RNA sequence: GUGGGAGAGGGUGGUGGAAUUCCCGGAGUAGCGGUGAAAUGCGCAGAUACCGGGAGGAACGCCGAUGGCGAAGGCAGCCACCUGGUCCACCCGUGACGCUGAGGCGCGAAAGCGUGGGGAGCAAACCGGAUUAGAUACCCGGGUAGUCCACGCCCUAAACGAUGCGCGCUAGGUCUCUGGGUCUCCUGGGGGCCGAAGCUAACGCGUUAAGCGCGCCGCCUGGGGAGUACGGCCGCAAGGC
């Protein structure tokens, strides 16, 4: 109960799941909603359906507190996040911006086996 | 292709050796603080190799972005 | 049909009410070649549907195909090894041929004595919606769109 | 010699931002993660996701390329200092001072060894979870040496253009890097592609020769046994010649 009426809107979408995380105009958080959020346990959650669920419970979630108007971050890349951004785009939240924010290093850390044959 | 327009031809006389020509400068980056190919530059080996340089020290300075946020996605 | 799209076979209108629907549900009504037994029994099913209804048999027998047919489907797909259980949307003409099989096989499940009763019952019942026929589109559509995860695999 | 030029060539010091991890605070709640699917794992001692601050180690995104430099190995943020090679123009100086090179000497990716330090990410060995007929594997969660630094060793490789160095001669076209010039173009150095003559067993090579010649060095003489044995030299060892 703090009546925000504004705020930002991030998506955390991997390949193996996609979280949001509403937060004020300042970052801090409110509510949020995954896939694990909902019913779907192991690799459903991966799914651009799973996805637009997550995004209209933390909607519904952020309702509550009375937000309307939000400014979505994206980060990562993984299907689903363009669901999650059309799941938040109607649902009554009013969408003022979408930017990309994904963290992309300048070659410092080493990856994994899984992610090398690359710097 | 790049048929938009090249940077260099929708220039004048400048110095590409002037780290401090921001308004310039700001014209060689991307939407994102990243450095334009030769495609979109339209410069030379030379040019963007001097480019190049001068605008890492102008990142260095605080004039330029090392990397901005991308909009409207 | 590899080479070719398979174009529709055009059935012959019906000779009482003049519709082709009424000719394909006589069809998969028709077992072993014998046509006239089946339009026998759908004609004396249909007058049962009167003194039964005021309404006539035609619109009942095409509102029950109408409640029958269903809207999605879930087809099943390889996809990296496993099995899934995919929902997508159905044509109208495999909602006809679904809606008239199961009608016929729904009617022969009923606890009725000869044929014309049987199908006369499951008609007047899937009209007003009810029924193993209108049980088996509710399963479909219960089936597919309770795999929605799946609907990016359309294809 | 003079005057210019390009460059991740090398060494030393300093310095910047993104990201990973960790710590502190805020906010916030039931999972995160991971896979073909899972489980171990981590999470009510509050994780993941979000914001802010701090620490540390390592590597430099875009530029960036089929590009550049170097004898090879190899070299990629930025700044300064020290320093090597190289190219062009002038036609100035010396006057055959040249080429190659058994030995010798020095350099020599990675891994590995010694002493000290450092240790974020990754990760042999190893600890587990899966898979499987079994799985001393691939897949997943952890994780030590190591990777990093200083100094000293080690001398290996698909150390590759699988093509020793130098010089001369023998059609061109096209792309490119870098100079000079009467700057449509010409001329010089380097990096590619296609091709004259010619060569090759063929594939292919073809002014960057695998063509035509000359000089000098290295090496080959059927396969396995075998880069093994013995001997010697070198090395702390692994081991190398
Ligand atoms: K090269
Ligand atoms: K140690
Ligand atoms: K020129
Ligand atoms: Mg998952
Ligand atoms: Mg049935
Ligand atoms: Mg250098
Ligand atoms: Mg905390
Ligand atoms: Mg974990
Ligand atoms: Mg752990
Ligand atoms: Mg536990
Ligand atoms: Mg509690
Ligand atoms: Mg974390
Ligand atoms: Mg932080
Ligand atoms: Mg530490
Ligand atoms: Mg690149
Ligand atoms: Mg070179
Ligand atoms: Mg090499
Ligand atoms: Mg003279
Ligand atoms: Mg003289
Ligand atoms: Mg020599
Ligand atoms: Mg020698
Ligand atoms: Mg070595
Ligand atoms: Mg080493
Ligand atoms: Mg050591
Ligand atoms: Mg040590
Ligand atoms: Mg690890
Ligand atoms: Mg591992
Ligand atoms: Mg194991
Ligand atoms: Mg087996
Ligand atoms: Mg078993
Ligand atoms: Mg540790
Ligand atoms: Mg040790
Ligand atoms: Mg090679
Ligand atoms: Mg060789
Ligand atoms: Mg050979
Ligand atoms: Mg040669
Ligand atoms: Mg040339
Ligand atoms: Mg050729
Ligand atoms: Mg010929
Ligand atoms: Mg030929
Ligand atoms: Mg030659
Ligand atoms: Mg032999
Ligand atoms: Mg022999
Ligand atoms: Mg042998
Ligand atoms: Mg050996
Ligand atoms: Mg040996
Ligand atoms: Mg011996
Ligand atoms: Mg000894
Ligand atoms: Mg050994
Ligand atoms: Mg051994």
């Amino acid at each position: 109960k703090r009546q925000v009426a504004s705020g930002r809107a991030y998506i955390h979408a991997s390949y193996n799941n996609t979280i949001v995380t509403i937060t004020d105009p300042d970052g801090n958080p409110i509510t949020w909603s995954s896939g694990g959020v909902i019913g779907y346990k192991g690799s459903r959650k991966g799914t651009p359906y799973a996805a637009q669920l997550a995004a209209l419970d933390a909607a519904k979630k952020a309702m509550a507190y009375g937000m309307q108007s939000v400014d979505v971050i994206v980060r990562g890349t993984g299907a689903g996040r363009e669901q999650a951004i059309r799941a938040l785009q109607a649902s009554g939240l009013q969408v003022k911006s979408i930017v990309d924010d994904t963290p992309v290093p300048h070659n410092g850390c080493r990856p994994k086996k899984k992610f090398r044959k690359a710097s | 292709p790049s048929r938009k327009a090249k940077v260099k031809a929708t220039l004048g006389e400048f110095d590409l050796r002037d780290y401090r020509n921001v308004e310039v400068l700001k014209r060689f980056l991307s939407e994102t603080g990243k450095i334009l190919p030769r495609r979109r530059t339209g410069l030379s080996a030379k040019e963007q190799r001097i480019l190049a340089k001068t605008i890492k020290r102008a990142r260095i300075l605080g004039l330029l972005p090392f990397t901005e946020k991308l909009v409207r996605k | 049909a590899r080479r070719r799209r398979a174009e529709v076979r055009q059935l012959q209108p019906d000779l009482v009410y003049g519709d082709v629907l009424v000719t394909a549900f006589i069809n998969k009504i028709m077992r072993d070649g014998k046509k006239n037994l089946a339009a026998r029994i759908f004609y004396d099913a249909c007058k049962i549907i009167q003194e039964k209804t005021g309404q006539e048999p035609l619109k009942v027998f095409k509102q029950a195909v109408e409640n029958v047919k269903p809207r999605m489907e879930v087809r099943s797909r390889r996809v990296g090894g496993a099995n899934y259980q995919v929902p997508m949307e159905v044509s109208p003409r495999r909602q006809q041929s679904l809606a008239l099989r199961w009608l016929v096989q729904a009617a022969n499940q009923r606890p009725e004595r000869r044929a014309a009763v049987r199908i006369a019952h499951e008609l007047m019942d899937a009209a007003e919606g009810k029924g193993g026929a209108v049980k088996k589109k509710e399963d479909v559509e219960r089936m597919a769109e309770a795999n929605r995860a799946y609907a990016h695999y359309r294809w």
